[PDB]
Formats: structure tokens, C-alpha cells, sequence
């Protein structure tokens, strides 16, 4: 599922 | 009796007096994320990311705090279905496990452990984090770290969680904003095998309409009531 990461990136 | 997997993010730990990031504006304990929960933020001021993680490590542990009727409900769940049931959680809170569910996969980590920088071996900790204090697995004892997934990080336990995403007949998404990957994307994966999807949120997920079923209010409320439902469907 890949890194944990958000939506959001800038 | 149905295999049930359950998805609980930062909403259902909101009415025992955890916070997070908001939805507002993204600030967890008025921190930016960038600074509080990335591998970089913690290596340009580690005396600052050490300092926020006492606080909030402390914070857990005041008497006032402690798991409420959603986390009890989640307890009875696993008690009834025993293996069939998998709980999974975003939070590094300890409520699940104050309440009385045990196997709890914290995909995120764990705020009451700590982590060698150096073996990478996981710790409890339930104390501050000070300099001085050092890693107890290697010949020369290595500087610590929160035992927590930083955004950038790979979560922990996905093996085993996309194993139960495809093994389940119910997959129950409870108090997740929807905005933090890969867990937002565990709805997608459900239905994708079959399995029947719940929200049980204070508000829509911003994947919410992914889900087949779907009720809002406060957690103390919502979810132990869709719990006894459940519980009385098995008869
Ligand atoms: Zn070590």
C-alpha cells in the first residue's frame, strides 16, 4: 500500500 | 459467525480526550506535521520531536483519560468472535488495549514504546525520553526514538492486514478521516474481495461513499449500539 502519506501534498 | 476486520482511526479516541491533526487546518497540538511526524523534522530538531512525544506519552497516561463506551463495545466484538475478529488502528494510543482487545495491529506504532535507532527493535517506554537514555539490544547501546510511523514511513503489520482485508465478511471503518493513505485505501481493497463495508464516523470520511453501510454521530453512541445489532444478528 505504499509510505503513509496524506491527500493532501502541498 | 462472519470474519470481521475493524478499521479505527483518531475519531474514536476524540471523546476520551486524545486529539490529533484537525481538520481545519492539520495542526496536532497546535504542530505543524512536518515538524512533529516526518523522519525530517525529527532529524533537524530532535529535541523539540523528543519533547512533543514526552508531552503527548504523559498526556496518555493522566488519570481523566481513559477508553470510552466505543472502545468497550470494540472489546465485547472481539470476545464474541474471537478469531474471526482482527482489529486494526491508526491511533499509537493504548485505549483498545485498556479496554480489553488484545492482537490490536497498531499500523502506526505505539506511543508507550520506544525504538533503537540502531537495531530498529521496538521497547515500551512509558517514561520521558531524555539523551541520556539508550537502547537495551545492542554491545553499544544506541540513541532512541518514538516507536511511532512518521508520515514517509511504511506502516506496520500490512501483511498481515491485507491478508484479513481479503479475508473479511465485514469490514467496519470507524472515527477515519479519510485523508491519510495507504489506511483510507483499506474500503477499496475490502470491497474489492467481497466483503460487506461500514462507517461508524462522527463525520463522512472523505471516502465515505465508498462504503455500502454507514452511520454518523459520536462515537460512544454509534458504535456500541451497531456493535449490540451485530452481536444479537449472531443471536
Ligand atoms: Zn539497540
Amino acid at each position: 500500500g505504499g509510505a503513509k502519506r496524506h491527500r493532501k501534498i502541498l | 459467525k462472519p470474519r470481521v476486520l475493524v478499521l479505527t482511526g483518531a475519531g474514536i479516541s476524540a471523546e476520551s480526550g486524545i486529539r490529533t491533526f484537525r481538520a481545519a487546518d492539520g495542526l496536532w497540538e497546535e504542530h505543524r506535521v512536518e515538524d512533529v511526524g516526518t523522519p525530517e523534522g525529527f532529524d533537524r530538531d530532535p529535541e523539540l520531536v523528543q519533547a512533543f512525544y514526552n508531552a503527548r506519552r504523559r498526556q496518555l497516561q493522566q488519570p481523566e483519560i481513559q477508553p470510552n463506551a466505543a472502545h468497550l463495545a470494540l472489546a465485547k466484538l472481539q470476545d464474541a468472535l474471537g478469531d474471526r475478529f482482527l482489529l486494526v488502528t491508526q491511533n499509537c494510543d493504548n485505549l483498545h488495549e485498556r479496554a480489553g482487545n488484545t492482537n490490536v495491529i497498531h499500523m502506526h506504532g505505539e506511543l508507550l514504546k520506544v525504538r533503537c535507532s540502531q537495531s530498529g527493535q521496538a521497547l515500551d517506554w512509558t517514561g520521558d525520553v531524555t539523551p541520556e537514555d539508550k537502547c537495551h539490544c545492542c554491545q553499544f547501546p544506541a540513541p532512541l526514538r518514538p516507536h511511532v510511523v512518521w508520515f514517509g514511513e511504511m506502516p506496520l503489520g500490512m501483511d498481515e492486514i491485507y491478508m484479513a482485508l481479503s479475508m473479511a465478511d465485514i469490514f467496519i471503518a470507524i472515527g477515519t478521516s479519510g485523508h491519510v493513505y495507504p489506511a483510507a485505501g483499506f474500503v477499496h481493497e475490502a470491497k474489492l474481495h467481497g466483503a460487506h463495508t461500514v462507517e461508524l464516523n462522527l463525520e463522512p470520511s472523505q471516502v465515505g461513499n465508498e462504503f455500502a453501510e454507514k452511520y454518523y454521530g459520536p462515537a460512544s453512541q454509534v458504535v456500541p449500539e451497531f456493535v449490540e445489532k451485530l452481536l444479537k444478528g449472531l443471536k
